[PDB]
RNA sequence: CGUCGUCAGCUCGUGCCGUGAGGUGUUGGGUUAAGUCCCGCAACGAGCGCAACCCCCGCCGUUAGUUGCCAGCGGUUCGGCCGGGCACUCUAACGGGACUGCCCGCGAAAGCGGGAGGAAGGAGGGGACGACGUCUGGUCAGCAUGGCCCUUACGGCCUGGGCGACACACGUGCUACAAUGCCCACUACAAAGCGAUGCCACCCGGCAACGGGGAGCUAAUCGCAAAAAGGUGGGCCCAGUUCGGAUUGGGGUCUGCAACCCGACCCCAUGAAGCCGGAAUCGCUAGUAAUCGCGGAUCAGCCAUGCCGCGGUGAAUACG
């Protein structure tokens, strides 16, 4: 969930971008 | 997953006077307030006394300690 | 110990702000340290004249700076010396150089910075507090006013406990926005201590 | 020739032009069932016409912006309800019961400190 | 509530059945306001009383929830000494209310996969005198009525 | 607000890192806004005298 | 055709003295594009009321930033001249172009 | 500044009663959110407080068009894109309106119940605001200040360490234990804010963090930007798992003189406890709780899951 470092939400959360949440 | 860069860091203060040790020899002993500086080649078999805030802590380098910081071998904190 | 000061509790209505000059992110703390300083060696040396407030405008490299006192002839100096010496700490503090003016307050039994300047000063000088405001109140009182009170704090007459005198009469609705209380607190450093003086004037409401 | 009554709900605006026709209505361009769908709610907010039993006598050009759908489709309720007025005025005698031409006030109430979200407070042990 | 008497709130009938007792059933499944989400299991396992059953779901639905209203239970009151628990009849609102609550908790309590099977489920077997709502609404009743020793602390 | 600690005023801190900001008015380290070079005690001090142009009490 | 832009901290002081770069051009030159809003900024400083803990109290501070528009459509040389140097307001700041 | 406590209170002046402390007034009946108002009364009035005057949010009108619209006509690379126009949305400024006025009933009155009209009633919803006083309450490490004490050091500069210690115990929180769920893809509605060595469009290299290049922006005209939950499609199929992301190994980006002690971030690998929690205990009465994401203050960076704010979706229940 919102604490899974590689995943969409965990990066939402973590507000971060990357591999996991692309920036579009 | 430990990290620096594209240009490794080392305390000039004994950056060049540890090389300077083996212009003409190798000396005994060295006395550090940089626990900060990366730990690199010409520095194996020296023995430098790295500070651990209160004292100065003879630290033996190897090969396979390269890459380091010397702060990583004078613990700061005495515990049980 | 509540209670908003009841000054900018109303500057909003019945009351504008002293510095009433306009700036942007990176010139206002600096257009502010200012005004500080300036009221600062101002309220230093304009002491005996009685400031009851310094207001100040600005356009660009323009200050108002429109001191209020009650005896103006303090400012002036020899026949109009005071206020030459003063005009060059203006310039040679803030290199903006700017005017500087003078508006003597229609009796200064209504301007409770004043009036609470006045009871500290009694205090400082070992009078006898509940005393001092008692009066105080009615010279405020007598004077017009729909309404005043002074408060001073504790260790009242050297006294090794503090404590806090009253005293106030007419009206004073602090929990009314359209009052317009003045309000003025005077400080009054003692041998044995510190004593803080407030003081509440009501003049006319709407 | 047209009809335009605006409507808002909870920070949510809608313009709603009734004109004579087929039925089918419009929504920021996609259909009714295209702007929604997926929201059981929405059939509610052509409910106004229902009422008074238009449906099928008006088309309508919708325009819709702030805030969610559900907020949306309850300005489109005043909207369709507003705008049913100014056709009509012996209309209002049908939706005054139904209350179609309410506003609804009901909007997020401020946060407030020392609080976590307005209401609700931090919790304490006292031991 | 001290003061007032507290006035009940009244909810916008169904979107569909045009009901008002159907939408507090689905606000008691909702979870987290997601009330779309609500509003779509009720459905679908309103659709699967069907082609199970050549009944109206509404028709099941309601029966269900009737079967389902405890009539008497038991509450507390400390008469010095301990509390006993007191019988009484139970106010035509609250068997509302304990009636829905109950199905959607024995609902949740079914071994059924997905949610509007459970609800679906659980609607049916109620209908008829079985399942987990009726159990509890039975295990109630017999609480009370098992504590008739006690009625005369009316209240 | 230490004296020999107001020596904050340095241009020439060595390394901008160690350059902190402090209260124009009273030294203060923490909560020092930067919008007025204040503390979060000296803002509200003088907000309520008036002496902060445009500062108003906000309430909504 | 000059793009005006009056902001300031006071409501009146922008408002009110945009009425005389206004109509000090009703009669000089076009019509004007009347005086135009424009949003606030709206900033907010939240501080803790007493001088140590007691971090619940709090108590609101705002410095919202009003903004004005105008515009004077026609760079009417005729209306440059009730201009110029004709005001009253002393806490505003101008920002204005062609 | 916190606190009982937004509690409905605390007093005064004169008169009257009492040898006196004091009392009456402020008690009583009705009523209210309220010492709110009514009636009564040796009291008649008044101050602090309540309420109101202020801010925000609901509806409407006036004033104003570099933000909105074929509403409406024409052009369209069919994007409000251009002409164009301020009706609409909106922006921000002034003003309108609600008063138990308005109708039936009860009532001595205040006011209570109900309806009509209205966007809204009866304190419409939320703030700012918190009396005389209390707690020898909190802070002399924000600042101020009496006394006291140190004045090659209880002052000062610096490098390094410490505030980050860990057998343990508690508080406040975060993420969970899953199918009303998790994942991937695609597709949709927000508000309030911030932005010059600043937000960073768009382009190229990299799985990515980010790096190189670089348009616009003094910012309703450009950027942070994606809102998320939602909708659609596909997958997983009840498993400690495609639940959950702890811990640890490796590689690397970035800020900064410098990340060992002690930063965040990306990627690979690892993949822990946890199957809804004993006694006990906290919050919340409506757009609230619950749930979802968004901004800011401080700030190089950040240990923020904190704090102060914004909007989306949106309950249950209150006999008493
Ligand atoms: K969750
Ligand atoms: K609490
Ligand atoms: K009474
Ligand atoms: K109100
Ligand atoms: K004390
Ligand atoms: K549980
Ligand atoms: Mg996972
Ligand atoms: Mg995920
Ligand atoms: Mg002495
Ligand atoms: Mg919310
Ligand atoms: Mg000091
Ligand atoms: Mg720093
Ligand atoms: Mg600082
Ligand atoms: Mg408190
Ligand atoms: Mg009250
Ligand atoms: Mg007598
Ligand atoms: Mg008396
Ligand atoms: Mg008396
Ligand atoms: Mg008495
Ligand atoms: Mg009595
Ligand atoms: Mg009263
Ligand atoms: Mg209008
Ligand atoms: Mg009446
Ligand atoms: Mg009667
Ligand atoms: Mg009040
Ligand atoms: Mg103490
Ligand atoms: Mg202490
Ligand atoms: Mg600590
Ligand atoms: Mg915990
Ligand atoms: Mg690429
Ligand atoms: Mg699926
Ligand atoms: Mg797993
Ligand atoms: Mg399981
Ligand atoms: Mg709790
Ligand atoms: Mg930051
Ligand atoms: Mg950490
Ligand atoms: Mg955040
Ligand atoms: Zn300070």
């Amino acid at each position: 969930g919102k604490g899974d470092r590689r995943t969409r939400r965990g990066k939402i959360w973590r507000g971060t971008y990357g591999k996991y949440r692309p920036r579009k | 997953p430990r990290s620096l860069k594209k240009g490794v860091f080392v305390d000039d203060h004994l950056l060049e006077k540890v090389l300077e040790l083996n212009a003409k020899g190798e000396k005994r002993l060295i006395k550090t307030w940089s626990r900060r500086s990366t730990i690199v080649p010409e520095m194996v078999g020296h023995t430098i006394a790295v500070y651990n805030g209160k004292q100065h802590v003879p630290v033996y380098i190897t090969e396979n300690m390269v890459g380091h910081k010397l702060g990583e071998f004078a613990p700061t904190r005495t515990y049980r | 110990g509540n209670k908003i000061h009841p000054i900018g509790f109303r500057l909003g209505i019945t009351r504008d702000w002293e510095s009433r000059w306009y700036a942007g992110k990176k010139q206002y703390r600096h257009l502010l340290l200012e005004d500080q300083r300036i009221r600062g060696l101002l309220e230093k040396e304009l002491y005996s004249a009685g400031l009851a407030r310094v207001d100040i405008e600005r356009a660009a490299d323009n200050v108002a700076v429109t001191v209020h006192v009650a005896k103006p002839g303090v400012v002036i100096g020899r026949g109009g010396e005071r206020i030459r010496v003063l005009r060059e700490e203006l310039a040679k503090l803030t290199g903006k150089n700017v005017a500087l003016n003078v508006q003597e307050v229609q009796n200064p039994n209504l301007s409770a910075p004043l009036v609470a300047q006045r009871v500290a000063e009694q205090i400082e000088r070992r009078f006898a507090v509940r005393r001092a405001i008692k009066q105080a109140v009615q010279r405020v009182m007598e004077s017009g006013a729909k309404g005043a009170k002074v408060i001073v704090s504790g260790r009242i007459g050297g006294a090794e406990q503090a404590r806090t005198e009253w005293a106030a009469q007419g009206r004073v609705p602090l929990h009314t926005l359209r009052a317009n209380i003045d309000y003025g607190f005077a400080l009054a450093r003692t041998t044995y201590g510190v004593l803080g003086v407030k003081a509440y004037i009501f003049l006319g409401e709407v | 020739e047209q009809y335009y009554g605006t409507g808002r709900r909870k920070e949510a605006v809608a313009r709603v032009f009734l004109r004579p026709g087929n039925g089918k209505v419009t929504v920021n361009g996609q259909d009714f069932n295209e702007y929604f769908q997926g929201l059981v709610r929405a059939v509610a907010a052509l409910e106004p016409l229902r009422a008074v039993d238009a449906l099928g006598r008006f088309d309508a050009y919708i325009t819709v912006r702030g805030g969610g759908k559900s907020g949306q489709i309850d300005a489109i309720k005043l909207g369709i309800a507003r705008a049913l007025v100014q056709y009509n005025p012996d209309y209002r005698a049908k939706l005054k019961p139904l209350g179609f031409l309410t506003r609804d006030a009901r909007v997020v109430e401020r946060k407030k400190y020392g609080k976590h979200k307005a209401r609700r407070a931090p919790q304490y042990s006292k031991r | 509530a001290r003061r007032r008497r507290a006035e009940v709130r009244q909810l916008q009938p169904d979107l569909v059945y045009g009901d008002v007792l159907v939408t507090a059933f689905i606000n008691k499944i909702m979870r987290d306001g997601k009330k779309n989400l609500a509003a779509r299991i009720f459905y679908d396992a309103c659709k699967i009383i069907q082609e199970k059953t050549g009944q109206e779901p509404l028709k099941v639905f309601k029966q269900a929830v009737e079967n389902v209203k405890p009539r008497m239970e038991v509450r507390s009151r400390r008469v010095g000494g301990a509390n006993y628990q007191v019988p009484m009849e139970v106010s035509p609102r609250r068997q509302q209310s304990l009636a829905l609550r109950w199905l959607v908790q024995a609902a949740n309590q079914r071994p059924e996969r997905r949610a509007a099977v459970r609800i679906a489920h659980e609607l049916m077997d109620a209908a008829e005198g079985k399942g987990g709502a009726v159990k509890k609404k039975e295990d109630v009743e017999r609480m009370a009525e098992a504590n008739r020793a006690y009625a005369h602390y009316r209240w | 607000a230490r004296k020999a600690l107001i020596e904050k005023a340095k241009r020439t801190p060595k390394f901008k890192v160690r350059a902190y900001t402090r209260c124009v008015r009273c030294g203060r380290a923490r909560s020092v806004y930067r919008f007025f070079g204040l503390c979060r005690i000296c803002l509200r001090e003088l907000a309520h005298k008036g002496q902060l142009p445009g500062v108003r009490k906000a309430s909504w | 055709k000059i793009r005006i832009k009056l902001r300031g901290f006071d409501h009146k002081t922008l408002d009110a003295s945009a009425q005389k770069i206004v109509e000090a051009a009703r009669r000089s030159g076009a019509q004007v594009s009347g005086p135009i809003p424009l949003p606030t900024r709206v900033r907010r400083f939240t501080v803790i009321r007493g001088p140590f803990k007691h971090k619940d109290s709090r108590e609101h501070f705002e410095l919202r930033t009003h903004n004005r528009l105008v515009d004077i459509i026609n760079p009417n040389r005729k209306t440059i001249e009730q201009l110029m140097t004709l005001d009253l307001p002393t806490g505003v700041e101008i920002e204005i172009k062609t």
